[PDB]
């Protein structure tokens, strides 16, 4: 659903930039045709203007919610790259990075418009309960575990 | 009915926003205080129509007397039942409140719970420590890339007309 | 201000002490989730006006979808940050952690269920046309009760939860492994064990001071 | 002679109330430590 | 006329809420990143978790944030000493394990 929402994002962004072109704008009709044939060109001029002014607004809408969802994807390719760097071509110790449990290694399938990894991690289990002490001593001196 | 004290000579009341907030009757010198009458949003909380056509409309930020009926802090609940147990959210409402489809069967609106219990049997000289494992292999999805879409300005604009 | 080192090729400088100090990061995770209506707000209470805004097409169908997004994105960063652990764990009825003392990060039963310090964060920070502020999915008692799970989990069995099973283990032997993992032997911290504590404890307590005493810091 | 109009000189400009607001507005106000004749 | 005006008023208000918005996710996730990485568990990058050697830390929920409490071993009181990359015993080069 990552790489869908980024599908649908774009195109419903399209359609809507495209379905503008049926608005008047304030203007008498939304063809341009039509309003150059209808009216004499001293005043087809102001409803001319009308239109093209609310098609930039339009078009410059449609580029900012452009880079602002670019600048969105380009902090998800530099992730994605560093996942690469050292989830897939190296073994991490970056907790939770490349996935939940003790990292072992990891596999990069692609996808369209994005990147699959599976994060192949060691997950501890069957615990059980012990009795603990921090050093023992046996001959009047302390001893403590090397590892 | 207001409780500011105007001033003697003042008639209006106003707020930081330079809202009408506070009027004073000019035939009974009292104040009065004007809250805008209730407004928001209309929510359909619904489980997939694939399971069933029975839907709980929630009203945002009403008091439930301007619209079986469940008032919550996101606004008047009207169609689910409301559960005193506490389950994983399954459709979210707001301020702790998730709807879900369970059972015959109806919409409930619980109070949403954080995870399971658990207390780690924690002493001064207990520990535990594993004695098996497993290899989990989990998938983790990214994207990369967006279409490369460029829009021209004369075709878009003024598609074939020399006097746009 | 300037200093130089005194750097020879058979002159090493080791450390002989050490110092517990405990430093605080302050991080925005989450907005107030807006939204506007677009008829209330331009043409509040006018046929006429709402009747001319549709010329412009759905200029705000999208501002109401644009809103919406941060809006349901407000809540996922409070979901990221909090929400990572499954069970809610709990400390244990005694305190006898070695000699290190929590009071000051643990809840307090004393109250909001909040701790010493969030309260001090928590007081120190503090319509007519379709302005609706929507209410957070996760109220603030339910996120500090998430905090509360992650401040218990840490405290009996260490990095063990965050990784598969909880396995609980005493404090006093977990800071040797904290200790151990930045170069330094475990019993280092057992010959002091009795210092360490006194200075875990004290750098704690600026913590309050140093949030109370000036303002500027949230 | 003349004197100095320390921070006299102040009204109302409206009947508006504002309750515990820093409000700022342009209207003929005597200008502050100026010479009253 | 205002309209266009108030269309304008509300288009700038939303742009500006969501390149707001947009440095507040680049924060969500590095309070994100310094949960997963400093409290649960202990970090080796430097300066990620509080200027020191990390040890642990411990979140605080605060309104619309978080607070994290870095508890780190700062070392103290150095002493000047003599070195020596190796030592010679008997013809041959010792060299410390650790
Ligand atoms: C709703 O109105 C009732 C009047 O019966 C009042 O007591 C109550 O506080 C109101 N509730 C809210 C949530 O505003
Ligand atoms: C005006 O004010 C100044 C200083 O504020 C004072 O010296 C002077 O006497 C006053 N009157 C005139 C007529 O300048």
């Amino acid at each position: 659903g990552k790489l869908q929402d980024v599908v649908n994002q774009n195109a419903q962004a399209l359609n809507t930039l495209v379905k503008q072109l049926s608005s008047n704008f304030g203007a008498i009709s939304s063809v341009l045709n039509d309003i150059l044939s209808r009216l004499d060109p001293p005043e087809a001029e102001v409803q001319i203007d009308r239109l093209i002014t609310g098609r930039l607004q339009s078009l410059q809408t449609y580029v900012t919610q452009q880079l602002i969802r670019a600048a969105e994807i380009r902090a998800s390719a530099n992730l994605a790259a560093t996942k690469m760097s050292e989830c897939v071509l190296g073994q991490s110790k970056r907790v939770d990075f490349c996935g939940k449990g003790y990292h072992l290694m990891s596999f990069p399938q692609s996808a369209p418009h994005g990147v699959v990894f599976l994060h192949v991690t060691y997950v501890p289990a069957q615990e059980k309960n012990f009795t603990t002490a921090p050093a023992i001593c046996h001959d009047g001196k302390a001893h403590f575990p090397r590892e | 009915e207001s409780n500011k004290k105007f001033l003697p000579f003042q008639q209006f009341g106003r707020d930081i926003a330079d809202t009408t907030d506070a009027v004073r009757d000019p035939q009974t010198l009292e104040i009065l205080d004007i809250t805008p009458c209730s407004f928001g949003g209309v929510s359909v909380i619904t489980p997939g129509t694939n399971t069933s056509n029975e839907v709980a409309v929630l009203y945002q930020d009403v008091n439930c007397t301007e619209v079986n009926v469940f008032q919550t802090r996101a606004g008047c609940l009207i169609g689910a039942e409301h559960v005193n147990n506490s389950y994983e959210c399954d459709i979210p409402i707001g301020a702790g409140i998730c709807a879900s489809y369970q059972t015959s069967q109806s919409i409930i609106a619980y109070t949403m719970s954080l995870g399971a219990e658990n207390s780690v049997a924690y002493s001064n000289n207990s520990i535990a420590i594993p004695t098996n494992f497993t290899i989990s292999v989990t998938t983790e999805i990214l994207p990369v890339s967006m279409t490369k879409t460029s829009v021209d300005c004369t075709m878009y604009i003024c598609g074939d007309s020399t006097e746009c | 201000a300037e200093n130089s080192v005194a750097y020879s090729n058979n002159s090493i400088a080791i450390p002989t002490n050490f110092t517990i100090s405990v430093t605080t990061e302050i991080l925005p995770v989450s907005m107030t989730k807006t939204s506007v209506d677009c008829t209330m707000y331009i043409c509040g209470d006018s046929t006429e006006c709402s009747n001319l805004l549709l010329q412009y097409g759905s200029f705000c169908t999208q501002l109401n979808r644009a809103l919406t997004g941060i809006a349901v994105e407000q809540d996922k960063n409070t979901q990221e940050v909090f929400a990572q652990v499954k069970q809610i764990y709990k400390t244990p009825p005694i305190k006898d952690f070695g000699g290190f003392n929590f009071s000051q990060i643990l809840p307090d039963p004393s109250k909001s269920k909040r701790s010493f310090i969030e309260d001090l964060l928590f007081n120190k920070v503090t319509k007519f046309n379709g302005l609706t502020v929507l209410p957070p999915l996760l109220t603030d008692e339910m996120i500090a009760q998430y905090t509360s799970a992650l401040l218990a989990g840490t405290i009996t069995s260490g990095w063990t939860f965050g990784a598969g099973p909880a396995l609980q283990i005493p404090f006093p032997m977990q800071m040797a492994y904290r200790f151990n993992g930045i170069g330094v032997t475990q019993n280092v911290l057992y010959e002091n064990q009795k210092l360490i504590a006194n200075q875990f404890n004290s750098a704690i307590g600026k913590i309050q001071d140093s949030l109370s005493s000036t303002p500027s810091a949230l | 002679a003349y004197t100095n109009s320390f921070t006299r000189g102040v009204y109302y400009p409206d009947k508006v109330f504002r309750s515990s607001v820093l409000h700022s507005t342009q209207d003929l106000f005597l200008p502050f430590f100026s010479n009253v004749t």
